[PDB]
């Protein structure tokens, strides 16, 4: 579902999540950009990298990753100090990017 | 008021009387009967419940502040909870591709 | 779940986070402070409350199915319950445009049939 | 509101009840009809009456009168079993009328 980005899935080089107006853009300048009707949102990194793609992380932090690189190109936050587990990042009817984690309870797989 | 969404379900929302949440062949329904069913195809298909049918004609499930997934009656009594209870915050309930209901939170950051 | 309605509450719906019914100059807001506030004047002179503001932060009013209010805290505890009970049914809470927040039920009878 | 009809209240000719695609409404031709999307209701009473009006009474009835009245032209439901009190028609997002009460709670009057 493009409302959502679990840990260790991956949106590709211009590809995006998406709900009703809203979309949260992983561009092909490698800037990943969050277009609403409302305060939108930058990692402003324009030019960082090449085909550049994006992970939620078992952190919940969200890491660009570049092909000419190693090392992500940026991660937001760049420090936490969360449990390592499974997160989810949700593009909501608020028109934002909320991180939320670590899975609490579920259903037995699958 | 949070808006309804589809495939998920957000702290303070509630559902009743055969609402649910869905993806591809999956659904969460919170039957007339009290019973929180998850359910495929359905080649009736249930592979979750919470086995509360009958405990009520009124029941609503509800996503609390603390991750806590309750059934309740029209008497505001519980007939089914979730185990866990976390950080109070906000949380979401999601019901995945993979066929799991999987409550994640709280929230660690968002763009807002 | 059914619909929101701006003017009326069916049972089994909540209303919580500053959610509200309207008409005219007349709101019913269950505020973010866990207060039921019936005002007039967007706002401003307040006709009734329910008086429990800071009782919670995650408070929810809901109408149930014999007519009762209830506000309801995070923890499913109630603040605050309104003195009615009627028949088991269907029920409505309806801002009038006399200014009063009246329910009604349960339901006696419908086109649908 | 034009969604609600109360106690003592009266639909008058050619006005009505409406709720985002339904309207509930009080014909010229002394008809009551509900036009919908979901199944639709009549009182069934064309030609019946002149400049005829709908009220809800103090049991939860319906009654549809004639300009030359004197009785109802139709009540409904025929016959109610109902407590004496203030009753509520509401159009709902069902696309349906229903009526509700009696009165169970209230705010205090303004004022």
């Amino acid at each position: 579902d493009n409302n959502v980005l679990l840990t260790g899935d991956v949106i590709h080089t211009d590809n995006q999540l998406s709900y009703e107006s809203a979309a949260f853009v992983m561009q092909g300048d490698c800037n990943l950009v969050l277009y609403n009707e409302a305060g939108g949102f930058q990692s402003n990194t324009h030019g960082r990298g090449v085909d550049c793609t994006l992970r939620l992380n078992n952190r919940g932090q969200l890491e660009i990753h570049s092909a000419n690189s190693n090392t992500p190109v940026w991660v937001y936050p760049r420090s936490v100090n969360t449990v390592r587990g499974n997160y989810a990042a949700t593009l909501g009817p608020d028109q934002h990017v909320t991180i939320y984690g670590p899975a609490i309870w579920s259903t037995p797989a699958a | 008021n949070i808006p309804r969404v589809r495939n998920v379900l957000f702290s303070s929302q509630v559902m009743y009387d055969n609402a649910q949440l869905a993806t591809r062949d999956y659904s969460l329904v919170m039957r007339d009967d009290c019973n929180l069913v998850l359910t495929k195809g359905s080649k009736t298909n249930i592979v979750w419940e919470s086995g509360t049918s009958g405990r009520g004609q009124h029941c609503f499930m509800r996503l609390g502040h603390s991750g806590e997934l309750d059934i309740t009656d029209d008497r505001l009594n519980t007939v089914f909870v979730s185990n866990t209870v976390g950080q109070e915050g906000d949380y979401v309930l999601i019901l995945q591709i993979n066929g799991q209901a999987v409550v994640y939170g709280p929230a660690v950051w968002s763009t807002a």
